[PDB]
C-alpha cells in the first residue's frame, strides 16, 4: 500500500512539474519574441 | 508575468509539500520492509 | 507487476522531462548569449 | 528555434501520454491493492 | 526491495530536476527583468 | 550566470546517473518479477 500510495505522491510530483515546465516555456517563447 | 509569477510559486508549493510527503513515505515504507 | 509496471511509466516521464528540461535550458542560454 | 519548438511539443506530447497512463495504472493498482 | 529502491532513485530524481527547474526560474526571471 | 551554469551541469550529473540506476533497477526488478 505504501508503494502503491509513494507512486500516487511520486505522479503527482511529476504532473506538478510538468506544470512548471510548460510555465518555463511560456517564459521562454515570450521572452524569444522580443528578442527574436 | 505576474500571472506566471504566481502560477510559478503555487506549483512550487504543491511540489514542495509532494517532495516532502514522498520523503516520508520513503522512510516509512523503508521501516515496513524490515 | 502493475507497481513495476508504474515505476516504468514513471522513470519515462522523468526521462522525457529532463529533455523537455534542456530544451529550456538552451533556450535560456540562447537568449542570454544575446542579453549579457 | 524551430527546432527547438518541435521537440518542445514532441517531448510534451510524449509527457502528456505518460502521464495520462501513469493516471490509469494508479487507478488499477489502488483497484488490485483491495 | 527493488521497487522501495527504485522509488527512492526516482524521488531523488525528481528532487535533482526540481533544483534545475528553479535554476530555469531564475534564468528567466533575470533575463526578464532587463527585457522587461 | 557562470554559477547557474556550474549549478545546471551538477544537477544534470546527478540527474543523469539516477536516470541510468534506476533504468538498471528497472530492469533487474522486472527480471525479479519472473
Amino acid at each position: 500500500s505504501g508503494i502503491v500510495q509513494q507512486q500516487n505522491n511520486l505522479l503527482r510530483a511529476i504532473e506538478a512539474q510538468q506544470h512548471l515546465l510548460q510555465l518555463t516555456v511560456w517564459g521562454i517563447k515570450q521572452l524569444q519574441a522580443r528578442i527574436l | 508575468w505576474m500571472e506566471w509569477d504566481r502560477e510559478i510559486n503555487n506549483y512550487t508549493s504543491l511540489i514542495h509539500s509532494l517532495i516532502e510527503e514522498s520523503q516520508n513515505q520513503q522512510e516509512k515504507n523503508e521501516q515496513e520492509l524490515l
